[PDB]
RNA sequence: GCAGUCAAGCGUUCAUAGCGACAUUGCUUUUUGAUUCUUCGAUGUCGGCUCUUCCUAUCAUACCGAAGCAGAAUUCGGUAAGCGUUGGAUUGUUCACCCACUAAUAGGGAGUGAGCUGGGUUUAGACCGUCGUGAGACAGGUUAGUUUUACCCUACUGAUGAAUGUUACCGCAAUAGUAAUUGAACUUAGUACGAGAGGAACAGUUCAUUCGGAUAAUUGGUUUUUGCGGCUGUCUGAUCAGGCAUUGCCGCGAAGCUACCAUCCGCUGGAUUAUGGCUGAACGCCUCUAAGUCAGAAUCCAUGCUAGAACGCGGUGAUU
RNA sequence: CUCUUAAGGUAGCCAAAUGGAUUAACGAGAUUCCCACUGUCCCUAUCUACUAUCUAGCGAAACCACAGCCAAGGGGGCUUGGCAGAAUCAGCGGGGAAAGAAGACCCUGUUGAGCUUGACUCUAGU
RNA sequence: GUGAACAGCCUCUAGUUGAUAGAAUAAUGUAGAUAAGGGAAGUCGGCAAAAUAGAUCCGUAACUUCGGGAUAAGGAUUGGC
RNA sequence: AGAACUGGCGAUGCGGGAUGAACCGAACGUAGAGUUAAGGUGCCGGAAUACACGCUCAUCAGACACCACAAAAGGUGUUAGUUCAUCUAGACAGCCGGACGGUGGCCAUGGAAGUCGGAAUCCGCUAAGGAGUGUGUAACAACUCACCGGCCGAAUGAACUA
RNA sequence: GUCGAAUUUGGGUAUAGGGGCGAAAGACUAAUCGAACCAUCUAGUAGCUGGUUCCUGCCGAAGUUUCCCUCAGGAUAGCAG
């Protein structure tokens, strides 16, 4: 799985190609590669610009934008990739929390790991690692 | 009136096999997870008194 | 639109045969048989 | 619509809602599926169902939406009058809310059926659609008030009286159990309770009755007092708007009896702070009750402050008591006499 | 005729790319003012001959004088039946065909056959 | 079978399928009329909806003056062409297919009808028969 | 199906241009589009063009160029 | 979906060891119908012409309860599949929506991939753009391109046939099927209902839509009656009278056939689903239910009709 | 190491008639639309010549484990039921390792080659 | 002979009567036709039929390489003595 | 899903589960008598429409793999049990009366008197009586219930388990 | 579609197999052409599909372990006599 055998020509016979079946934080800068180097494919559909993170004080959650995926096990290329898949980490846009470190330089990202599957429900939601 | 079509009641041999299976699978999924006062004198007795003696 | 074996419709035929519409059918038997009659006088008659 | 909109669509509570929108998808929609069936198959399947419930969701939402007044932009005099009534503030906030859930649930359905067709398998797919159902039911959930109050205010708009303010009308005004729902009642054939507890109309009332070969509607007024502007409630401001939104000779009944045990000096009182809602409405008084006072033998303190109405050039002090329905058919004369001779002044304008 | 988009190279450092035209939907998109514009094929227009009248609004009477070159039309119905009596489009015993001799005037509107351009804003 | 008419209409032979053109009987300017839709037309599979005289039916103004154009009317036929079996028991056709355009009340819109109106047509809409200058 | 092949070209390509046409560039605008590539990529440049400048006077497309620059 | 709170229960201390039904809090794009001019990679084909049959998770028709149902109109819920569930535009594509009628244009299975059909399993031709030094395919698109029933067997629709001693006539019916459906003009009535706006229902009448069975009384169509009359080329010497021009053509054209393109017809008794009651305990009250029982649906069974066991049957005439 | 933006009112400066490729004619090439037109359709009906039907004479072909009534269960035959009366004629195209055809489409070959190159070994010619 | 014509048809010299047939004219087929009213509403798609067809005269547009478009288009007539 | 061992098939007949790769029985030369397993004893089908004790009316129960997913409960459909309470100084139900007075308690006011709106909810006398469980008026009124008293009388009520 | 021309065609001759020819389709080359036919090597190559013929009695298992980059191909312990 999460590597679908896309076809593609008159004749499909190589195919050429793979593609992700499971959402994935393609990044600001996506820029789609041109089609004729796009092997991996990660359709916008599936993307996601947002997590719904949850901060285990005060009962409080809150949907953030997600910031950057930083280790997903399960061969983190992966992670390479993006991809959440229950339990990957990824940072996360804190600010709206109202965290702030000692010494007065306000906190404005902090990590957190996705709970849900993405595959089963749009929403990316995700425990707050205090 | 229109009388409606009744579920058959055949054994459905197949069903069977896959209900043996269900049921042994089942059974040991409840095996794994196993791991994880007296009544005193009903009431109503004639001879309460003398079980106490 | 009411069926034609409805109920309501079929008792509604039935009250109203009991007048007009039974009185012609038993005078329309009444002349055939006194046409019937006459017919067979006409041949008895020869 | 204007004029008694009746054929709102009936709304319901968000639970019972949810729960004939789930039944109708149900039921209409095809349910059975398999395992081994195309998974082009199970995809078109769901989306089919998600776009089911979406649809009737926003058709149950847009009924509403189409099917209410739209107090803005109707009529002033309808404005007022469902502001005094429905807190109009809160009755924007529904609707608000009502086209709010159904942008969501449009939002939800849209962004479910997108997703929808990458589904590798029939759980995901299945885990997808229940994932919109739900998203639906909880916008759903949260729209219990707002429907409930959308009910009651469809139960009450429903039965509001017809009036179109451009046709023509006489108002009638004055202190409670002076007479003037019998007034009402014997000028018109409109039913109106005339009981002696003194509000016995607690809304407004009105009948139409012919004239000059002209139709005519009289408008009973659920009583008035004497406040400072402020203290008072939304039945006395109800009032306070028909009169202030409708033209054509308002008329000002009055009650020299003991019984209405207010002081003939608080009537002319109440009529002095009514006075300027009248610049334009050529004022026409009329006292009931004569036949058990016969104001010609009031005594001359109490007659000169009958006076003081006459300041206003517009005032006409007529007679009338429902004991002697003979003398409401001069006043009703009066009244449509003067209403055709400003309406006429109006149009050659 | 662009039915679908395809790759071009030239350099090996940059891949020009095209798409249908866009025609974002909008109720100001006022249709008389969308055939205007070409985004329709004036072929499938069901009245053709009811489009005239707008044409004379943008272009100038002159260049229609000059190109066509019939003049002296007023409401476009005399237009429409001259230009049909001159190019000697009729339909048979006798009327002039006003729908396909229309269907002409506005595919010269789309090409650009009859000049025409809406006034830039003025300086400031 | 229609709101507006009045008495039952008779069933008589059919000769206006949908998209029919029929030359305008009446002042309003139009030059013809284009069917569109027959109300009270029978539902069947196959099946082109028809009209008949005396009938009512929406139709575009394939032709005429511009305002009446690219909008559908109510119109009622006031001729056929098409031969039907009167019950005085004779056959007759009109000359050409004609109708009128009219509001789905059913009251006329021109001042008066041209030519000669069907029998059928004027009992069933007395409108039209208090428009028509000519019966039969 | 022309939207997607727009938003697929769109994504793919590294910098949108806009072409106009010269007769009634602000007719032929594409707005509500221009908007979703401001917000959603920030980074396209989308810059304009302006082309079949010979339909029309030369001095329209320089006073075109100068309102839209 | 994620994080959290009480606990009706469970469980060796005991819910605070752990779980936990029914509820509940915080998020998924704005509380003044403001916006929502977002529509974002289905790698795989689905969709349509004639037509039979089956299901309810019922759009309509039929019978009911509730809903601020005064009326009309409308919403939900219970039964109910007996009959209906339409004519088309869009391919710069169509896992779609629009107008218009109709009471309604509800959802599904066998589909019919050798009944036919477009998108397509599209090999051999070619071109445009991509890759690759090249051979070639491919992130694409366009164009044009032969898979051809049965007389075999069986199923179905029609049609013969020895065997009830012979033949002929009149009959009964177990069996299988079944059909009629919907709409609207008078009267009720401008009445109840309404202050008005408009606006019922039942009985009594009358027309219409779809479907089914029939006939040419009248109209249309059809001509090998080559029936009559005419026309062209050619031939029998001319006239008359005749042959060929694949029924040479034209005008009419009977008989037959046939068209809602003409006309007639398509019914009257019981048992029932939901529902409303009677009496009446269970339970010293109550209760439409435990017994019995009344009314009631287009439902079921019957009336009627279709065919009649070729091995179901009766009467009657002759019987060398 | 500095440094990039002026064009004006319906046709212009112009380059030694025109500023054209948006090219005329031509095409069993493909595509969009209009008049006439008509049974493609509403809604199908009728006529003619020859088959198809019986008969005089001649006389095959494909296929054939055997022959062919169905419901359910069996991870056309087997089991339980409905049924079942010789021989047959004409339509028929629902089904039969029934013909006809089934291929297209998926996979492995150590096996055949049409082709290409700074793949390996050679080589006419130079 | 008819006919613009060795275009189609009949006839002259000359050569043939050879293709298995008899009896009716079921369904369904191959070939040739007709049809009241709408005239493409059928079909992915005007697939096939139909419509103008010869001749005399009026008249014939955009474009154009000036040669062509062109029989453009649209109109009046055709018999016999 | 990944490893070890014990077994049937493969190579396997025979009886039963209507038949079946696995189920139960079971040591395959040709026959007779006799005794048995699983499985049955109303017919097809050889054998009791046997005995003795309890539950079941299902508008398609049941003979079903059912000590397994729907399975958590809901049924005023039945039967047997466990626990907690009242009682001839009167158990449940049944019919009649009381259900009192500061009082129309304190806050909103065209009006809430228990019952359209908010925080308390006592004393006084009783056998008891609640600033009030519901019906209904503009308010009241009135009806009614929680509990007591008047009349017959004896077992009655609630929560769970099977 | 064309039918006065790059037109059609009779007879003769020349081009003959990794060759001939080709207004170029891998098209034609005697019903066969991305390489024709005839006789021999040749009964080629078998990774593999198919088959493998009379009778009776006794015994009678197998799918488990190592060794090549490795499927493949196989060698090896083991099982029975
Ligand atoms: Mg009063």
């Amino acid at each position: 799985e999460m590597f679908k055998v896309i076809k593609t020509g008159k004749s499909r016979s190589k195919s050429w190609k793979r593609m992700i079946t499971k959402h994935t934080f393609v990044g600001e800068g996506f820029t789609r590669r041109p089609v004729k180097m796009e092997r991996i494919i990660r359709p916008s559909a599936l993307r996601q610009k947002k997590a719904n993170v949850t901060h285990p004080e005060l009962g409080v959650t809150v949907f953030l934008p997600i910031l950057a995926v930083k280790k997903n096990p399960q061969s983190p290329m992966y992670t390479q990739l993006g991809v959440l898949t229950k339990g990957t980490i990824i940072e996360v846009n804190v600010s709206e929390l109202g965290m702030v470190t000692a010494g007065g330089k306000v906190v404005w990202g902090k990590y957190a790991q996705v709970t849900n599957e993405p595959d089963r429900d749009g929403c990316v939601n995700a425990v707050l690692l205090v | 009136m229109r009388v409606r079509k009744r579920q058959s009641r055949r054994t459905s041999t197949k069903l069977k096999e896959g209900i043996k299976k269900k049921a042994s699978a089942h059974r040991k999924k409840e095996k794994k997870m196993a791991k994880k006062k007296d009544p005193g004198i009903p009431s109503n007795f004639p001879y309460k008194a003398k079980i106490l003696e | 639109a009411k069926s034609l074996r409805a109920s309501s419709h079929l008792n509604a035929k039935s009250v109203k045969r009991r007048g007009v519409f039974q009185k012609a059918v038993d005078a329309r038997e009444q002349r055939i048989s006194d046409k019937l009659k006459e017919d067979l006088l006409k041949q008895k008659l020869e | 619509m204007q004029l008694s909109w009746k054929d709102i669509p009936t709304v319901a509570p968000a639970n019972d809602l949810l729960d004939i929108v789930l039944n109708r998808t149900q039921r209409k929609t095809p349910t059975v599926i398999r395992p081994g069936f195309k998974i082009t198959r199970i995809r078109a399947f769901y989306m089919r169902k998600v776009k089911y419930t979406g649809e009737g969701f926003v058709e149950k939402f847009e009924d509403i939406l189409k099917g209410f007044p739209n107090i803005n932009d109707v009529h002033p005099f309808h404005r007022d009058l469902m502001d005094t009534l429905y807190e109009k503030n809160h009755y924007k906030i529904s609707l608000a809310a009502i086209s709010r859930a159904k942008s969501l649930v449009e939002q939800v359905a849209r962004d479910y059926v997108r997703l929808l067709k990458f589904g590798q398998s029939l759980f995901q797919c299945k885990q997808l659609k229940r994932a919109a159902l739900g998203r639906m039911a909880t916008i759903v959930k949260k729209l219990r008030d707002p429907l409930a109050y959308l009910e009651q205010v469809r139960q009450h708009i429903g039965r509001l009286p017809s009036i179109d303010p451009n046709t023509r009308t006489l108002l009638i005004c004055g202190y409670p159990n002076v007479g003037k729902s019998s007034f009402l009642r014997c000028i018109t054939k409109s039913d109106v309770d005339v009981q002696p507890y003194a509000f016995t109309t607690k809304s407004l009332y009105v009948g139409h009755f012919d004239y000059k070969y002209l139709r005519f509607q009289a408008i009973d007024t659920p009583g008035i007092l004497d406040r400072p502007t402020e203290e008072m409630n939304n039945i006395e401001m109800q009032s306070i708007y028909a009169i202030a939104h409708l033209r054509s000779c308002v008329l000002y009944f009055m009650d020299l009896s003991e019984q209405c045990g207010f002081t003939i000096e608080a009537q002319v009182k109440l009529f002095h702070s009514i006075k300027p809602l009248f610049a334009n409405k050529s004022v026409m008084v009329v006292i009931n009750k004569t036949d058990i006072i016969r104001p010609e033998d009031l005594d001359e303190e109490r007659a000169q402050l009958l006076e003081s109405v006459k300041e206003v050039p517009g005032v006409e002090i007529m007679t009338s008591s429902c004991q002697l329905e003979e003398n409401v058919m001069e006043v009703r004369n009066k009244a449509c006499e003067k209403l055709l001779a400003s309406r006429i002044e109006n149009k050659l304008k | 005729e662009t039915k679908v988009w395809q790759y071009i190279t030239l350099m090996k450092r940059i891949f020009l790319i095209d798409c249908p035209g866009i025609v974002p939907p909008s109720s100001k998109d006022s249709e008389e003012d969308i055939l205007f514009r070409g985004v329709v094929r004036v072929e499938h227009v069901t009245h053709p001959e009811q489009y005239i009248p707008g044409v004379l609004k943008r272009c100038q009477v002159k260049h229609l004088e000059r190109t066509y070159e019939i003049s002296g039309w007023k409401d476009a119905t005399e237009f429409i039946e001259i230009l049909a009596r001159k190019q000697g489009r009729l339909l048979k015993g006798g009327e002039p065909d006003e729908s396909g001799v229309s269907k002409q005037i506005l595919n010269d509107f789309n090409r650009g056959k009859i000049p025409w351009f809406v006034l830039p804003p003025e300086k400031e | 079978s229609g709101n507006g008419a009045q008495g039952t209409k008779f069933r008589i032979s059919l000769g206006l399928p949908v998209g029919a053109i029929m030359n305008c009987a009446d002042n309003s300017g139009a030059r013809n009329l284009y069917i569109i839709a027959v109300k009270g037309s029978g539902s069947r599979l196959n099946r082109l909806p028809a009209a008949s005289l005396g009938d009512m039916v929406m139709a575009t103004v394939k032709k005429g003056k511009p305002e009446l154009r690219k909008k559908v009317m109510p119109a009622i036929v006031v001729r056929q062409a098409k031969s039907w079996r009167r019950r005085d028991g004779v056959f007759l056709y009109f000359e050409d297919n004609a109708g009128v355009i009219a509001n789905p009340k059913g009251e006329m819109k021109g001042s008066a009808i041209t030519g000669p109106v069907g029998k059928e047509c004027a009992d069933l809409w007395p409108r039209v028969a208090s428009n028509s200058g000519v019966v039969v | 199906r022309i939207w997607n092949e727009l938003y697929k070209v769109i994504d793919s390509s590294d910098v949108v241009i806009h072409v106009l046409d010269a007769r009634d560039p602000l007719g032929t605008r594409c707005k509500s589009v221009e908007e979703y590539m401001k917000k959603e990529t920030p980074h396209k440049h989308l810059i304009y063009v302006l082309n079949k400048c010979d339909l029309v006077p030369t001095w329209v497309a320089a006073a075109w160029v100068k309102h839209l620059s």
